[PDB]
């Protein structure tokens, strides 16, 4: 089945230059990796990718999450790969954590996808559009809060 | 050198440090997972004892807070003491970088 999960944020607090969403990405990527998954984080831009590449060495706290930007790391890519539109990713990945503002076609190749519904009202419509798009692409949809 | 400390048959990683942490430590556990090494495949030894291993031993190792390289054949990863690794994000990225340089020893292709 394809499974897409939309985490609903309850704030838009920025910390160390990281949006509320990017902070949650670090938590999710670590938990999925630790559960034995190969993770792809699809960033909307190169700059966002460098922001998360750095953020993942500091958070979650007391963790060592092996990761690299799309074209770096070990052969086949690091367990957690961080890419951007202008940069092809490593194959053989179990879960997609997408920071793309609009539905990305490469998402359909995954069985598990994680997307978000930002707090700021001005971004909720884009999120709604994405939701409908996953529905059209055949994904089984569900929303959740992270804890 | 009559008596020596032998590396068990199932061990694939020798962890060396002045203070041997608990393999279930949050940070230690993540590093082991990064190395695709299960805790059960780890032999923890203080710097002393490495000199007691039989001449010709071959096993990968990870040493913490011990600059002097081990006299143990194998891929050798080195990082600051656990205390310092846990608080230095830069140190952690460097450890990973060091691990990647040895991908052929820890993540053999097949």
């Amino acid at each position: 089945m394809k499974n897409a999960t939309f985490y609903l944020l309850d704030n838009d607090t920025t910390v160390d230059g990281l949006s509320a969403v990017e902070q949650l990405v670090c938590e999710i990527a670590a938990e999925r990796w630790r559960s034995g998954k190969r993770v792809l984080i699809a960033c909307e831009d190169e700059k966002q990718a460098y922001r998360l590449d750095e953020a993942l060495w500091a958070r979650p706290a007391e963790s060592f999450v092996p990761h690299n930007l799309a074209g770096e790391g070990p052969r086949g890519g690091a367990p957690v790969e961080i890419a951007w539109p202008q940069k092809r990713s490593s194959s053989r990945r179990d879960i997609l954590i997408s920071l793309r503002t609009s539905f990305a076609d490469f998402a359909t190749a995954f069985t598990e996808v994680v997307d978000f519904v930002p707090y700021e009202d001005s971004l909720k419509q884009l999120a709604r559009e994405r939701y409908k798009a996953y529905r059209v692409a055949g994904f089984n949809l569900n929303t959740a809060t992270w804890k | 050198g009559e008596i020596a400390i032998a590396i068990p048959a199932h061990v694939r990683l020798v962890m060396v440090a002045n203070d041997l942490p608990a393999l279930t430590d949050p940070l230690v556990s993540d590093v082991l997972r990064a190395l695709t090494v299960s805790p059960d495949q780890v032999l923890q030894l203080t710097p002393e004892k490495i000199a007691m291993l039989p001449q010709g031993s071959h096993c990968n190792s990870w040493r913490l807070g011990t600059d002097e390289p081990l006299s143990l054949e194998g891929a050798q990863v080195a990082s600051p003491a656990l205390t310092d690794l846990r608080a230095n994000p830069t140190a952690r990225a460097a450890l990973w970088q060091q691990i990647c340089t040895y991908e052929h020893d820890f993540f053999p292709r097949n």
